[PDB]
């Protein structure tokens, strides 16, 4: 897991490009994804970590 | 409260548990069910007991 650097990211066949930093917002155990108001994939949960 | 729905090949169970101050009926207040279990089964049901 690399953080603070723009890097291509692939999670379970989903690919996006960005800088990945820890998100203060917390979600319930069932959820595996987070989205923005524009229906964009704003946040993720690392599968391994 | 548990809500059961069968769609697109897999059975789904959603449960939220809350204590209620007043015995009569069900609370007017809004509580949202959180998925507890999702089961992938192809079973069909037209009756429940
Ligand atoms: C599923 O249930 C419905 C209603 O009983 C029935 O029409 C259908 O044939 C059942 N099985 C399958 C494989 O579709």
């Amino acid at each position: 897991l690399v953080k603070n650097k723009c890097v291509n990211f692939n999670f379970n066949g989903l690919t996006g490009t960005g800088v990945l930093t820890e998100s203060n917002k917390k979600f319930l155990p069932f959820q595996q994804f987070g989205r923005d108001i524009a229906d964009t994939t704003d946040a993720v949960r690392d599968p391994q970590t | 409260e548990f809500v059961f729905k069968n769609i697109d090949g897999y059975f789904k169970i959603y449960s939220k548990h809350t204590p209620i101050n007043l015995v009569r009926d069900l609370p007017q207040g809004f509580s949202a069910l959180e998925p507890l279990v999702d089961l992938p089964i192809g079973i069909n049901i037209t009756r429940f007991q």
